[PDB]
């Protein structure tokens, strides 16, 4: 295991799983879609500020928020994710947050090996999360059926506002 | 005259002659076939072992046929067309398997007069009682049927899929771990044997554990068939103690112990005192030394401290279903019970519905 | 099943069941409690003329009608009986007779399936019976408070003309 | 009772996880049959009725005649062990025990809810239950609507939703006024 | 290989196998244990009508049925047998056929070789014999121990009637 | 089995020091066919396919057919004369016996690791004999790592050079206080 949690990390996830009445003007600025990385040391996880998404931008300047966010993920090294997915089931219509396991196969086996073992000090801390995704191809990763695959199987028949 | 009954057992076919003390033909329900040797060959015999009485139903009816006419020829010995066979079935059977099984009998054998009946029932009655829940673990499944004044509730018959085999190959899993490696199927025979022979069901499992840790008096020696000497130690609790915790082999399902309690309070409220006090045990799993003293402790634990709990395992529970329809079929005013071929040809297979 | 019944027991059922208006002298030599066997074919039932308890004597040679009735059961076979009891509940004074089912752990197999499976053809013929008593160990059945839990449970107050 | 049928035929599903595969089995191969012993002669010889299942491990399963047995329960609970009359039964004794004058409008709008009504077929074997138990004289009507598996819930999203209800809602002023016994004078 | 089996020999082992209702003077003349030989020719494996055991006589004249087996069998020449045990099992009470392949080392090499590569076209014509017992000394054979040793192991505690 | 086979051509190595160099031909020349029997056609006609190894005494063995027929144990193991199935079938029957839920994130992700798969063409092969074992709906997907052979060792040592490890260890005072059971909770 070793490498624990920031605050940073857990207050934006705490942010973005609890949302709460807002003014319209800042409800733009929330957090849609954030990664989680590693320090110089390689001994807290820590978002990066660079690559990220907002939930205002969506359905704007990001015309897909899955299909901009597959690129967002660097293929030479492995990395976390945090999806907040709107997804249309025969049933119902569910809004809910997908934890994606990104590990490439041609990232160096140290930042496989440190993101693997820490993965559980990581996923204990984000209390109330259901969908696990792990991916390590790019391809499987990249396919937009796999989301509704494992959020809600076949029954799933629209997402993100888009029917499959 | 005399009639066969041939008790379909899960793992061991128990086939004989009407008044006879214990059965005449024993041997495996296995029906080899090489990538069709049926039975005792099997083992000896580079094929694929099927089992078409796994799980006490008949799901393979094409080798079934095959059973019934090795047991009848190279076990029995004697004309099926006659002599009379009763069988024995499982318990929540299908009407379809029970029509399949007499229509079977009376077409391909030409038995004159055949009849069907349950395993629950018969050990119930080969214990003197008749309202009661039996413990019918086999070698494929363990059935716990509460039975009242001889009218077994389908209902509250509860199924596990926990039973010698499984035993068996847990044991075979833990002898690997002292450095015994037993893989093949002849080596399975070897570790059947060791279970039948030095595994016991200990009273307490956490504290006969402790002592077995320290103590060396516990430890056996076993001989193998080629000479050599294996020495067993924990295992000899160990391995039926998943009777009682099925989380040794990775079932969610709960032992033997509170299934029978579950099943218990299922039934009517009004005759669950008579269901604690009546627990009869059967089945060749069963056989081991200070298995019903555990039962009793633990049911004690699960059930009200007020009602008290009996249970009674005679000694001869491992062939029971078998000795009570043999003494049923060797009746000199059972004779006419039977269900002659004229009857079926009038009536088709569903006679045995009505007969039964 | 097998084993059928007899016309004897029959008419012994049925003269102890149903009484009528009968002389004092002969009212002496009524059945009190009758046991049932096998002949040496095993093919009907019988009753034993030597074991057997009249309703004269009791209260005279046999003090205790149950008492001495738990000894007069053989514990190396298996026996039918049928026991008239004099109760006393809380509530009233009733007058029932019992089926006691004698089944030992002693007795060979051979005599306990037969007297198993057959005693759905003996039951059956007793039209009017209540009170049924399954005992198979002897320590249960020569206890005196287990009649009266059968009967009627914790309301019995007396049994046989004395108190619990 | 599903669970318990399937091993007749070979399937041991006993665990809780394929407990939820034979939940969806329920949910999606059960059907209400108009006539139980019919359907049952004709599944018993036909084989177009077999359906196959894929289960979550890529094993396709075939289930027979326990399309119709498992939601025969409901009308015929003697094959789960309990004395209870069956649904169809329990409506019509229901309606026996309120007053006379308004048993004609109870038979002519019997509604049904919840998500075990959400088999095809149930409502005409309903009807005909009711028709054999009811007098021949008045007539029986069964509206079953397709969203009646959430209807409790759409109601009361629709009851919540409304322009006019933010007044009816109990603040909590008024508990703090009146103890929790302001939920009883209020509803 | 080689030698074959004739029509004689196949009819005695279904006869013998495979037994049916009989009449009780009829039941006295069944065959208990034949041996198998060679014609003049060496071409055909017959029965010698002249060594032979009855069903009949086994207890009677036969006082021990393998004791009188064993000096059948000549110490000159190689022999087949046929042998129905009738043993007691700590477990239950078997009644099974044994398949006996006498092969002396006094027999000459012309009787040896014929005889044990010719031992698949006979044993397949037998279908349903499970007990298989190549014996080649003659204090190995004529040993009552060998045969519970074979049949069942230490299991068996009684052979043909009588305790170990 | 390659030691029984090499002395079918007339190599006779028997001893401990001929055994290491069986070993090295076995790293350095053997491969898993993509199918055994029709390569194997090939290999009796062609002569491509024998390579040619230098003994440490400067002798040069040619091996023909070896190649292929040593590392088909894995998957045929008749050959060394075991009952048990081969190395494609044992994964079935461990991912049969798994939750039925989770045999789909099995199937696609087998890992492959030791010395023993180092032999190039095995991935191949696994994936069709699963293919041909595991039903057809489902994808099987195998990856194999060109470091599987101490990739054991390298997790071992990734795992003990972080530094936030140093707290992780069980130091001897914690043994002193709590036995050799220790390792049981810590681990
Ligand atoms: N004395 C014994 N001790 C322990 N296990 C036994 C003993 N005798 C039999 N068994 C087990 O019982 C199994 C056979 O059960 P079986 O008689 O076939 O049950 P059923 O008749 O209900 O199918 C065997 O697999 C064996 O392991
Ligand atoms: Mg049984
Ligand atoms: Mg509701
Ligand atoms: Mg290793």
């Amino acid at each position: 295991s070793g490498v624990a949690v920031s605050d940073g990390v857990i207050k934006v996830f705490n942010d973005m799983k609890v949302r709460k009445s807002s003014t319209p003007e800042e409800v733009k600025k929330r957090k849609k879609a954030v990664l989680f990385c590693l320090s110089e040391d390689k001994k807290n996880i820590i978002l990066e500020e660079g690559k990220e998404i907002l939930v205002g931008d969506v359905g704007q300047t990001v015309d897909d928020p899955y299909a901009t966010f597959v690129k967002m993920l660097p293929d030479k090294d492995c990395r976390y994710a945090l999806y907040d997915a709107t997804y249309e089931t025969k049933e119902s219509k569910k809004e809910d947050l997908v934890f994606i396991f990104w590990a490439p196969e041609s990232a160096p086996l140290k930042s496989k090996m440190i993101y693997a073992s820490s993965k559980d000090a990581i996923k204990k801390k984000l209390t109330g999360i259901k969908h696990e995704l792990q991916a390590n191809c790019y391809e499987e990763v990249k396919d937009r059926c796999t989301l509704a695959e494992k959020l809600g199987g076949s029954a799933v028949i629209s997402l993100e506002g888009k029917p499959l | 005259t005399t009639a066969l009954v041939c008790d379909n057992g899960s793992g061991l076919v128990k086939a004989g002659f009407a008044g006879d003390d214990a059965p005449r033909a024993v041997f495996p329900s296995i029906v080899g076939r090489p990538r069709s040797y049926v039975g005792d060959e099997a083992q000896s015999k580079i094929l694929t072992l099927k089992y078409p009485i796994e799980h006490g139903i008949i799901t393979n009816w094409d080798d079934m046929e095959k059973i019934w006419h090795h047991t009848f020829y190279n076990e029995l010995r004697v004309a099926p067309e006659e002599h009379p066979t009763l069988l024995t079935e499982a318990p929540l059977n299908p009407k379809a398997n029970r029509e399949k099984m007499t229509q079977i009998m009376f077409e391909t054998f030409n038995v004159p007069a055949m009849y069907v009946a349950i395993q629950a029932v018969l050990s119930l009655y080969a214990s003197g009682r008749t309202t009661g829940i039996v413990l019918d673990s086999g070698d494929g499944v363990t059935h716990n049927v509460p039975i009242y004044e001889g009218y077994a509730l389908p209902h509250a018959i509860m199924r596990l899929d926990l039973a010698g085999r499984d035993l068996t190959d847990y044991l075979m899993k833990i002898l690997t771990e002292r450095g015994y490696s037993f893989v093949t199927t002849a080596e399975r025979e070897i570790v059947r044997d060791i279970k039948e022979k030095l595994c016991y069901v200990a009273l307490d499992f956490e504290n006969e554990m402790a002592t077995a840790a320290s103590s060396s008096s516990l430890e056996k020696s076993y001989e193998l068939p080629d000479g050599q000497v294996i020495t067993i130690g924990n295992e000899r609790f160990r391995c039926p103690e998943t009777l009682f915790q099925p989380s040794f082999i990775g079932m969610e399902s709960a032992g033997i112990h509170e299934t029978t309690y579950n099943s218990i309070m299922k039934c009517d409220i009004d005759i669950r005192k008579d269901l604690y006090a009546n627990n009869v045990m059967s089945g060749g799993t069963t056989m081991y030394p200070g298995i019903a003293d555990r039962m009793q402790k633990e049911i004690t634990a699960l059930a009200p401290s007020t009602m008290k709990i009996k249970i009674i395992a005679p000694p001869e529970r491992k062939y029971s279903v078998w000795i009570g329809g043999s003494i049923l079929a060797s009746l000199s005013t059972f004779q006419q019970m039977w269900i002659t071929k004229q009857e079926y040809d009038e009536a088709g297979p569903s006679i045995v519905h009505r007969k039964c």
